[PDB]
């Protein structure tokens, strides 16, 4: 009996259930269970995530009646299939995504019941529209603090995905627990429809916006573009021999030639080309 | 009856006080500029249902 | 990938942000800000911020722990005082004042007219006035004329008490004067009215106490 | 010529800061 | 036909403590650098300070500047090409007896 | 003794303090509390401490009193008018008072 390089599989429904419950309960830790399957002794797979009614404070959060718990799993068995709890999750809002002193106290509760019970940390605050800060941890004993805890037969959970962050090892790594890797499994069926949800019908592809405002927008943009050219004559001619990093310090301020001049040309280009070219097709195609 | 007083004090201990400040202006729907009474200014947010 | 790289920087804001004010810039991508925590720092700035937003002494956002320039606020944010808001016109019509036809006409052209006929001053060589002073016996309509001109105007109007910036701190007084005048420069053609400057504009000297 | 005076006070401001990596529970 | 130098220097410079000990220094460098020059003054010191009235009770930063005015004029001119001119009302307040 | 809920009494001598502001700051809070409850009564016995007339640039301590005095001359007439706010004033000598008051 030994650990390995473990891997946390997910479901795509889970991560959206993670953050939306986290964002809607932002100024405190919000709690939930995590529901999946132990596919082997090496990797772990969650497929479902649900919450429970709770009761919180500013510093602590508690659950309420467990009659909600077994009745929830009962009605998830008869619709779909039966499944297995694998762990749980909560949030650390704006924190360093690290297991707290009460967060660790519910883990000897969970690791004694099932072995590979995963604690999962989410933060909907340090997560931007580019990327999510998801996190998952796995408790280790203190009795084996001298003896080795992982046999380390590969490189996949050692130097990959980061070295551990300084604000998370200040409480954790590698004392009292160990981190674990997370990837994203994708079925083909949802993968195909997760691709195409930002497109429209042919109505949007064949509009002709309106020629009054389109000429008005062209009348607008060229008019200040004249004034940008007024300022552009002065600065390019000016060029005090100043070793141009000093040119590059006297330009932070109000100074902006050559920057709007590339910008408005791009706007006047892509507007006029598409407005012409879509009006081209509505005569060739139609009648 | 004396045990009921002790259980109220068990509940009373884990309460944490809150900072008092004044709202300067509303930046966006979830960004707000407030100011603590002792000094400096911050950028904050509400919860959901305020 | 560079546009994916710009978006992934943006976790640094996340709104526990503190507010300073921009002061100066040394060189490329390194500057000086003055915090509202009292002290003064030497910080680093993000490559994301467009450099056109700088030097009004702009209100800026700063990180808590590491204290770097992260965001540029709207410039009217750190003001701590407001103008005549939306509806507090004191309900005094222009014809409510009786028989001040010299002085009602004089102040009205002292304020509204150089918005239009500015170059008639320079062609004569007048150098048009920035400010106007009013005085007299106590109750000859000094406040009412300034009270009436707010009702029948459209410009930004900021009422100012005589002696409110006299707080017991170190230098809040000159900080509040900067807060007023940046707000007048930022908003509009504006009108600043400071009633009772006798509380401050005294003659005597600096008694060192 | 022989005239006394009173006085006044201009109290300084105060500010504090920390590393803020300390948790405040320890209870439970 | 001399280089006129007008110094207003009324009270906005009287408050400036840290550079108050140099504003006369490089100014008299400017007079001996440019030309045969003539420096003009006005009531500004007499409104600032006269004598030891604001003396041991805090030094008020302004009479200390006046002691540096007297320091350089004691140092060496013999006019050399440069006069200074001062014009005032409220004539009977300052310390002219030491300056006679 | 009729109202017993909506009556403000001021000794007009405990207003002063040791700081520079902080005496006006009471007066702003008073009228704003008098702004919130609508039918308020203000009573300041013995104005002659805070009242005075004028001094020709004397002590800086006099300038603290006069700046405190001019906050009353503002916020009785000023910009913001008053409604249902009545001010009873009492003194022994009225000759020493400011004619602007
Ligand atoms: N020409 C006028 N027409 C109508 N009412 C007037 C006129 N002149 C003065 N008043 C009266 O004077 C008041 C206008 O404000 P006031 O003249 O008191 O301001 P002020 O001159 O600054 O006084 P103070 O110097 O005492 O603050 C109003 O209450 C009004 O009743
Ligand atoms: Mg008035």
């Amino acid at each position: 009996a030994v650990d390995t390089a473990e891997q946390v599989y997910i479901s795509s429904l889970a991560l959206l259930k993670m953050l939306k419950h986290g964002r809607a309960g932002v100024p405190m830790e919000v709690m939930g269970l995590m529901l999946g399957e132990f596919v082997d002794d090496y990797t772990v797979r969650v497929i479902d995530v649900f919450a429970m009614p709770q009761s919180g404070t500013g510093v602590s959060v508690e659950a309420v009646d467990p009659v909600f718990q077994a009745k929830m799993l009962d009605m998830l068995k008869q619709t779909g299939r039966p499944e297995m709890v694998v762990g749980w999750y909560h949030s650390h809002p704006g924190f360093g995504c690290w297991l707290s002193g009460v967060d660790i106290n519910t883990q000897q509760s969970f690791e004694a019941l099932s072995e590979r019970a995963v604690a999962v940390v989410v933060d909907p605050i340090q997560s931007v529209k580019g990327k999510v800060v998801i996190d998952a941890f796995r408790l280790i004993n203190a009795n084996m603090m001298v003896l080795g805890h992982e046999p380390r037969q590969t490189t996949s959970n050692l130097g990959h995905l980061n070295k551990p962050s300084i604000q998370a090892l200040i409480h954790g790594l590698n004392r009292h627990y160990y981190s674990i890797t997370i990837n994203y499994r994708k079925n083909e069926l949802e993968q195909k429809m997760l691709l195409n949800l930002h497109k429209k019908s042919w109505m949007e592809g064949l509009t002709l916006q309106d020629y009054s405002e389109h000429c008005k927008h062209n009348e607008s943009v060229v008019k200040e573009m004249l004034e940008l050219a007024k300022n552009y004559n002065k600065a390019v001619e000016e060029e005090d021999k100043m070793t141009p990093e000093q040119l590059a310090i006297k330009n932070v301020g109000k100074q902006d030639p050559k920057r709007h001049l590339e910008e408005h040309v791009d706007v006047l280009m892509t507007s006029n080309i598409v407005q012409c070219l879509a009006a081209m097709l509505d005569t060739v195609v139609f009648k | 009856k004396q045990y009921e007083k002790s259980e109220n004090d068990l509940k009373a201990l884990q309460s944490v006080g809150q900072i008092v400040g004044e709202v300067l202006k509303q930046l966006t729907e979830e960004k707000f500029i407030v100011k603590a009474t002792n000094g400096p200014r911050y950028v904050v947010g509400c919860r959901r249902q305020l | 990938e560079f546009l994916h790289a710009q978006e992934e920087v943006k976790r640094i804001q996340s709104i526990p942000l503190v507010i300073g004010q921009f002061l100066e810039a040394v060189d490329q991508n390194t500057a000086i800000v003055g915090s509202t925590t009292g002290s003064n720092y030497y910080v680093r700035i993000l490559s994301t911020i467009d450099r056109e937003l700088l030097k009004p002494n702009a209100s800026v956002a700063l990180h808590k722990h590491s204290n770097a320039l992260v965001d540029v606020l709207p410039p009217e944010a750190d003001s701590s005082i407001m103008m005549l808001t939306s509806d507090q016109k004191p309900d005094v019509m222009y014809a409510d004042i009786g028989g001040m036809d010299i002085q009602k006409q004089e102040v009205r052209e002292a304020v509204e007219l150089p918005l239009t006929h500015f170059e008639l001053y320079k062609q004569i060589g007048i150098d048009p006035p920035r400010g106007v002073l009013m005085y007299g016996p106590p109750g000859c309509g000094k406040t009412m004329l300034a009270k009436a001109v707010a009702h029948h105007t459209t410009a930004a109007f900021i009422r100012v008490v005589g002696s409110e910036f006299v707080q017991k701190y170190l230098g809040e007084g000159p900080r509040m004067v900067r807060d007023v005048f940046r707000l007048a420069k930022e908003n509009a053609p504006a009108i600043i009215f400071i009633d009772e400057i006798d509380a401050i504009a005294t003659k005597r000297f600096d008694a060192q106490t | 010529x022989x005239x006394x005076x009173x006085x006044x006070x201009x109290x300084x401001x105060x500010x504090x800061x920390x590393x803020x990596x300390x948790x405040x529970k320890x209870x439970x | 036909d001399c280089t006129f130098i007008r110094v207003s220097g009324s009270e906005l410079v009287q408050k400036f403590i840290g550079e108050g000990a140099r504003m006369v220094r490089e100014l008299f460098v400017m007079a001996r650098e440019h030309a045969p020059s003539i420096i003009f003054m006005d009531e500004i010191d007499s409104i600032g300070s006269s004598r030891l009235e604001g003396g041991s009770g805090g030094d008020s930063e302004v009479q200390r500047t006046m002691l540096e005015l007297l320091n350089q004029l004691d140092g060496f001119e013999a006019t050399k090409n440069i006069k200074v001119i001062m014009a005032t009302n409220r004539i009977d307040i300052l310390d002219s007896a030491l300056l006679r | 003794s009729q109202l017993d809920c909506n009556f403000l009494k001021v000794v007009s001598s405990s207003i002063v303090d040791k700081y520079i502001g902080e005496s006006a700051r009471l007066i702003r809070e008073m009228f704003n509390y008098a702004r919130d409850h609508q039918p308020c009564i203000i009573f300041m016995d013995e104005i002659d401490a805070i009242g005075g007339r004028r001094f020709s640039e004397g002590t800086s301590a006099d300038r603290e009193i006069q700046r405190t005095l001019m906050e009353l001359l503002n916020q009785m007439d000023g910009f913001d008018t008053l409604h249902r706010v009545k001010m009873i004033m009492a003194t022994n000598r009225p000759d020493t008072l400011d004619p602007a008051l």
